[PDB]
């Protein structure tokens, strides 16, 4: 369940 | 990989009616941490790009209007248009955002159902421009009718034609919601000068038997 | 506006290389991961390929994987797509897009409006215009049929319209069939009542602007 965003 | 797969790949809805989509993944899309289906449902129609239409499965995206409705959990997904307008035919897309390797469906394409219309035929020779040129079309139009099913047939003197014959469809028309179809065969002058009757055999579900159109080469 | 603007697509032999690129103003590119998605002839929207926000990571779709690479420079707020050993399925429109890969809140996509790419070795050929003619067994009274076939020309597109646009209804132009010539042709044609044939002159105007060629074609009963 990948983030490929900034945090 | 979590593929998506929708069903039917066509529906055809009657204007005012209600319009239901389905979507399978072949995982579950909802997220243990927070309890979200990372599931997308995109409009596409034809010379723009798709917009989006509802995300997490049931969040209607701003400005999309309240007839849209998505519904669903796990692998399981449905979107309902709940009384179709003219501007609602498009090819509809679920769509997982799960993973790193987002995959669409393959579409539905939805359209106005109207009456039954049968095709009228047109068949049409190469013009003596064409001709010495070394290559003959000849062209069949099915003009105006629905449904979008229709089979064409070519026959040179009896004989029927295989693997030399392309068509083309239109969109819908946004007037009488009919479809016209082009088939275009294609003979050399050598070949095309053996033969004598030429035929387009059209078979349509308003059509209680087939329709033939032909001509003879030179008269 | 938030927008994405593409470029680099035209036509490109298969074996070769082109790069697209995807302009990005109105939001911050460089918190997003980024696409490419594509639309194949008469195929459905297949996703191609993601970059992480910062470039740290990538994702293909298996069939580019190896010839295609996505990379972006947020310092120019471009995305590209660079995509080597080009073959005839890779013929598509191209997108870029942000989709929605690791939403949280204040949530949107946005796309570009697409760029075409055709992998053909066909060399740019202005169209042959032949005439539909009305048949002469045409119902008196009733309805013909007329038209104009657009034949072998490379790349797309034609426009046609009819006495220069004052004919509309009726026509039905076909989408384009691509030959294994590696040319296209389509077919545009019109119907209009049989007792208007003579009186009422109908010309087909054809356009194709790679080959710098505008016709207008008389089609008359034979």
């Amino acid at each position: 369940n990948p983030d490929p965003n900034a945090n | 990989d979590i593929v998506m797969t929708q069903s039917p790949d066509s529906l055809a809805v009657s204007l005012g009616e209600r319009a239901t989509i389905n979507c399978r993944s072949s995982q579950s899309v909802l997220s243990s941490s927070n309890n979200k289906n990372y599931l997308a449902w995109y409009q596409h129609k034809p010379r723009q790009p798709p917009k989006l239409l509802i995300y997490w499965a049931s969040t209607r995206e701003s400005g999309v209007p309240d007839r849209f409705s998505g519904s669903g959990s796990g692998t399981d997904f449905t979107l309902t248009i709940s009384s179709l307008q003219a501007e609602d035919v498009a090819v509809y897309y679920c769509q997982q955002y799960y993973t790193a390797s987002p995959f669409f469906g393959g579409g539905t394409k939805v359209e106005i159902k109207r009456t039954v219309a049968a095709p009228s035929v047109f068949i049409f020779p190469p013009s003596d421009e064409q001709l010495k040129s070394g290559t003959a079309s000849v062209v069949c139009l099915l003009n105006n009718f629905y449904p979008r099913e229709a089979k064409v047939q070519w026959k040179v003197d009896n004989a029927l034609q295989s693997g030399n014959s392309q068509e083309s469809v239109t969109e819908q028309d946004s007037k009488d919601s009919t479809y016209s179809l082009s088939s275009t065969l294609t003979l050399s002058k050598a070949d095309y000068e053996k033969h004598k009757v030429y035929a387009c055999e059209v078979t349509h579900q308003g059509l209680s038997s087939p329709v033939t159109k032909s001509f003879n080469r030179g008269e | 506006q938030v927008q994405l603007v593409e470029s680099g697509g035209g036509v490109v032999q298969p074996g070769r290389s082109l790069r697209l690129s995807c302009a990005a103003s109105g939001f911050r590119f460089s918190d997003y991961g980024m696409h490419w998605v594509r639309q194949a002839p008469g195929k459905g929207l297949e996703w191609v390929a993601l970059i992480w926000y910062d470039g740290s990571n990538e994702s293909y779709l298996d069939s580019v994987k190896g010839r295609f690479t996505i990379s972006r420079d947020n310092s120019k707020n471009t995305l590209y797509l660079q995509m080597n050993n080009l073959r005839t399925e890779d013929t598509a429109v191209y997108y870029c897009a942000k989709l929605l890969v690791g939403i949280t809140t204040d949530v949107f996509d946005v796309w570009g409006q697409g760029t075409v790419v055709t992998v053909s070795s066909a060399s740019t050929k202005g169209p042959s215009v032949f005439p539909l003619a009305p048949s002469s067994k045409s119902t008196s009274g009733g309805t013909a049929a007329l038209g104009c076939l657009v034949k072998d020309y490379f790349p797309e597109p034609v426009t046609v319209s009819w006495n220069s646009g004052a004919l509309t209804s009726g026509v039905h132009t076909f989408p384009a069939v691509l030959q294994s010539s590696g040319l296209y042709s389509l077919s545009s044609v019109v119907t209009v009542p049989s007792s208007s044939l003579g009186t009422q002159t109908y010309i087909c105007n054809v356009n194709h602007k790679p080959s710098n060629t505008k016709v207008d074609k008389r089609v008359e009963p034979k």
